[PDB]
């Protein structure tokens, strides 16, 4: 199983993204959907440092199959809506793939 | 819905 | 290999991204190259509708192997941005696995 938690502050700004089993066994489904979101999640990354001025603290443990975005100015509009963006695809990914990411709002 | 496989061939 | 023919105008603007083909790296069913690039595209495609007021021209084989999708509102900042971050991801599959996928700009 894939997690993911999301932070969401008072003011509605995407705060951290937290992905974790992405380097974990898993059942049937597991490789695609673990593809998937990574692709995902690396990808908004590499948009969010190559499209805005925003540079977030990374922090990706290879081994550990354990990413983590912080955002650092949360204001920046572009960033947050390249992770809402983001958010939106995961979900996409949830609603088909159940049994193997699940999404959890923190 | 979504198909992850969208882009895989048959053979 | 898939191959993504994208357009963009003379302001810069991107108009239309084709995708086309197969990745031909796994198995039906664990075609790690085609999870990335279809999570990528379909997340992106919804999250355009969903988070702006642009409502683009999608065409496809719903059998897979071909999505179209024109820029209606070029205009649409938040809608332009969803599409750089799209070209993004894809680039960053393209960098790791050379021979499944290729963007061509127009
Ligand atoms: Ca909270
Ligand atoms: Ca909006
Ligand atoms: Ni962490």
């Amino acid at each position: 199983m894939i997690t993911v938690d999301i932070t969401v502050n008072d003011e509605g700004k995407v705060t951290d993204v937290i992905m974790d089993g992405h380097a974990d066994h898993g059942e049937y489904g597991h490789d695609i959907v673990s593809a998937g979101a990574s692709a995902v999640l690396f990808g908004s990354v590499n948009a969010i440092i190559g499209l805005t001025s925003e540079r977030p603290d990374i922090n990706y443990d290879d081994q550990g199959g354990h990413f983590h975005i912080r955002s650092v100015d949360t204001n920046n509009d572009e960033a947050q809506l390249i992770l809402q963006t983001m958010l939106v695809s995961l979900q996409t990914i949830e609603e088909e793939y159940n049994e193997n990411i699940r999404l959890n709002y923190k | 819905k979504l198909n992850l496989q969208f882009f895989a061939s048959k053979k």
